[PDB]
């Protein structure tokens, strides 16, 4: 689990090596292009955390009476309650692991009783529809309820602090660099730099293909066929 | 009156020069095994599919 400070250095030696903002020691990035690079790493992790299922996290959502639509934002959480934009907090997070507003796709939600509730099932009372990816529409907020919502997650936003640690598999760092190089080299609008951006972007797919061709990101899934015994079939 | 043990023993399939007899499932061994292992394979093929 590397640090953003180390990512700056490793970026300065492999991908952004001919970049202008490389400092005189060649092992760091000048303080004028760091917002630019940080805005490329954040997008880079978001893409990598979108294709592969890299971070599966669950955040429980308490039921408040009278509210059916339950946006899974950070303003409604407990530790990050924002009284100006949220009437009451209903998500539950601990101080050490607060909600980071990092929901990409919601996968499976259980209950406080252990009953699994289907997702997007038109003919299914006891079903939680999601009218938009980062929301949740429970049509019957029963008493004493909660919802462990297993969802695909993205890396928590990199504010810019050089001591924030990055959660990426070590084998996928050769693809994050090839995406930062793409974003940087494609903005210069020069013929030489643009042709390099395509090479860096295509290499991103090649490495993202070798990671999925060897199950290095846990993409293959096998499960016990519990359906067999239920449908009869002695 | 007969002055003998009051037991009468008859074999199903006699064993040569042996008091006890050999039953039917002795030769039928491994035939049930193969037939069951094939029927279970067919049922596995049908049930572990998507209909």
């Amino acid at each position: 689990m590397r640090k953003l400070s180390d990512v700056y250095k490793v970026l300065a030696l492999t991908s952004l090596k001919s970049a202008g903002f490389i400092t005189d020691d060649k092992v760091n990035i000048e303080a004028w292009g760091k917002p630019e690079v940080l805005a490329h790493i954040n997008e880079g992790l978001t893409r990598l955390h979108s294709r592969f299922v890299l971070r599966t996290n669950n955040c429980i959502v308490e039921m408040k009476e009278g509210r059916t639509d339950y946006p899974l934002l950070a303003r409604y959480s407990y530790e990050r309650f924002d009284p100006a934009k949220a009437p009451y907090p209903y998500i539950m997070d601990t101080p050490q692991e607060p909600f980071q507003e990092d929901v990409i796709k919601i996968l499976n939600v259980y209950d406080s009783k252990g009953i699994r509730r289907k997702l997007n099932d038109d003919h299914d009372k006891n079903g939680l529809f999601t009218p938009r990816p980062d929301v949740l529409q429970c049509m019957w907020p029963r008493h004493f309820e909660a919802l462990n919502v297993l969802y695909q997650a993205k890396h928590p936003e990199l504010t810019g602090d050089e001591n924030q640690e990055i959660d990426l598999p070590e084998t996928l760092y050769s693809a994050l660099e090839n995406w930062v190089g793409y974003r940087y080299h494609t903005g210069l609008n020069t013929e030489g730099s643009t042709a390099k951006a395509a090479e860096y972007l295509q290499l991103y797919e090649s490495i993202c293909g070798e990671v999925v061709d060897f199950d290095l990101a846990n993409g293959s899934m096998s499960n016990t066929n519990v359906l067999f015994e239920k449908r009869g079939w002695v | 009156p007969d002055g003998k043990l009051p037991f009468v023993l008859v074999p199903y399939m006699p064993r040569k020069r042996e008091l006890y007899g050999e039953a039917d499932a002795e030769l039928l061994g491994d035939n049930q095994k193969i037939l069951g292992a094939t029927m279970r394979g067919m049922i596995d093929l049908l049930g572990r599919s998507a209909n």
